């Protein structure tokens, strides 16, 4: 009866709250560094 | 030979890489249409074509 508010609804940066596997989704915080390796094949030469 | 007037060099991106690492593209002002020879004077570059 006397539970409160929620954290799903003072969650942060708009964090969705999933229970099940408890967990926040689409939490909009940070950079993602990325690392890329690719092959040449990929690439397109200058000359065409 | 078909006669070439206003001649202009203009590289598109240069990298002096081991193979052909450069493209430049020549405007000019022709009188018809052919074929005909192309060099670099210099040493410094060399032509694929």
């Amino acid at each position: 009866k006397e539970k409160g508010t929620a954290l799903n609804t003072k969650a942060p940066f708009g964090c969705q709250i999933k229970t099940n596997p408890v967990r926040a989704m689409n939490c909009a915080v940070g950079n993602i560094p990325v690392s890329m390796n690719l092959p040449d094949s990929a690439f397109t030469r200058i000359v065409e | 030979a078909p006669t070439i007037i206003d001649l202009t060099c203009t590289v598109a991106t240069c990298t002096h890489s081991s193979d052909f690492g450069g493209v430049l593209t020549l405007t000019y002002k022709t009188n018809k249409n052919g074929d005909c020879s192309v060099h670099s004077h210099s040493n410094v570059a060399t032509l694929q074509e």
